[PDB]
């Protein structure tokens, strides 16, 4: 037999966020 | 005895960073 | 535009990163020899310079940038210098080194620490950060209890509290008590007058050897004869001792570079000395955060760039340095003359011959204090 | 017996990232 190995890593990070909305006039 | 399998998937990666602020306003 | 070839000792990496990191204690020891101008100045640097590398890995690139150039690694050339610095570390504290460095990371209380700086961390550099826990009095103790421990208690417990506004502390420890290759022996070791200056003398306990024997050299500029004694595990120290009776060493030490005292040790000359050294035992507590800021490193205390340690926006706040060191007639045994007498204001500097690194720095205005 | 396994596979990407917020006023 044999034991299940290890969990693999964590993934990417998300991409970043959108550029935030226009300011005011 | 043989090789165990590979083991379970790895957790969903970090959030992304916030965004940008905009650009200024009109 | 040829040019003759590199000394092929400094072509080796672990020599070439030692050199480094050695220029870098020989800036940060005349900061604190010029910052004070009587006492002692007892110093041991590469504890602070490992502190700051390993914190380079969670520097992001326009603050990393700032700790390799005061670190001396934008001369150097290697694609993985962290483990080169393993290497460098593994070397100059094996036992038969008889030194002792520790070097650790403390953070302020309640910070997530992001894993992929903790990893590389503890591969090259053999530590693990320290989180506070916002009691002082056993955060006090645990820090006494981590330099006790990685000192064989040979370092005195800080009675200070740290400072309530700790972002990110660093600490240096190192300790030294080596072994002469040739035993001073006991029984000529005796009292004899030490100069503090002209006029003024002290009464100090200096070790003897009349037909001793050792490398010499006599610099004419720098108006000081130079001796080398040899230490076990393959050390030395380089003494400097001046012709004229002055605790004027600034010319030495504006001369001291790695390549400077590389230099010396290639061009000693063996020879019969009668030599006396006196008896040096001397500690160190205290805080080298200001000697760093006016070493081009200001910036890590105002608004630093350490994403890949943590999001939260840090910044360094304190560097602490603890050394102590000593030696006696003690060695391994019996193994014209000219005269070498240190009985006078001296500076002397403990060099790994194997690397050529600076593992301890002392400016003996008085081995009395 | 025999040997432990391989690592398992790598996670999925993680969630993107929030908007930013507004920009400033301009006359």
């Amino acid at each position: 037999p044999g034991p299940p190995g290890p969990p693999g890593p964590k993934g990417h990070r998300g991409f970043s966020g959108l550029p935030g909305p226009p300011g005011p006039p | 005895g043989p090789p165990g399998p590979p083991g379970p998937p790895g957790l969903k990666g970090h959030n992304g960073l916030p965004g940008p602020p905009g650009p200024p306003g009109p | 535009e040829p040019v003759e070839e590199e000394d092929p000792f400094f072509k080796v990496p672990v020599n070439k990163l030692a050199a480094a990191v050695s220029n870098f204690g020989y800036d940060l020891y005349r900061l604190r020899s010029s910052a004070s101008p009587t006492g002692n100045v007892l110093l041991s640097p590469l504890s602070v310079a490992t502190a700051l590398s390993a914190l380079s890995l969670g520097a992001e690139h326009r603050t990393e940038s700032v700790i390799h150039r005061a670190l001396y690694y934008d001369l150097i050339t290697n694609p993985d210098i962290h483990s080169t610095y393993k290497e460098l570390l593994a070397s100059v504290t094996a036992p038969e080194k008889n030194l002792k460095s520790a070097s650790r990371i403390v953070f302020e209380r309640k910070l997530r620490v992001k894993s992929s700086f903790v990893a590389p961390l503890e591969k090259s550099y053999g530590t693990r950060p320290r989180i506070l826990t916002g009691n002082p009095r056993v955060d006090l103790q645990e820090i006494n209890n981590w330099v006790q421990a990685q000192m064989k208690g040979k370092i005195a417990r800080s009675t200070r509290e740290m400072p309530s506004a700790l972002s990110i502390l660093l600490l240096g420890v190192a300790y030294f008590k080596g072994q002469w290759v040739t035993k001073f022996d006991s029984r000529k070791t005796t009292l004899q007058d030490f100069h503090l200056d002209e006029d003024r003398t002290v009464r100090v306990p200096m070790m003897s050897d009349p037909k001793a024997i050792l490398r010499y050299g006599l610099d004419s500029d720098l108006n000081c004869k130079i001796a080398q004694l040899p230490l076990t595990g393959s050390m030395s120290i380089i003494f400097f001792l001046p012709l004229t009776v002055t605790q004027n060493l600034t010319m030495i030490e504006e001369s001291l570079t790695s390549e400077f005292i590389h230099d010396i040790d290639r061009e000693l000359k063996t020879i019969q000395a009668v030599l006396t050294v006196p008896k040096l035992k001397l500690s160190f507590e205290g805080e080298l955060t200001k000697s760093l800021q006016d070493m081009k490193l200001q910036s890590l205390f105002e608004s630093p760039d350490f994403s890949k340690i943590t999001g939260k926006p840090v910044k360094l706040t304190q560097v602490e340095h603890r050394a102590a060191f000593e030696w006696n007639e003690e060695g391994a045994g019996s193994s014209f003359p000219l005269d070498y007498h240190l009985n006078q204001p001296f500076l002397f500097v403990l060099r790994d011959t194997d690397t050529g690194a600076l593992l301890f720095i002392g400016r003996i205005l008085d081995p009395s204090s």
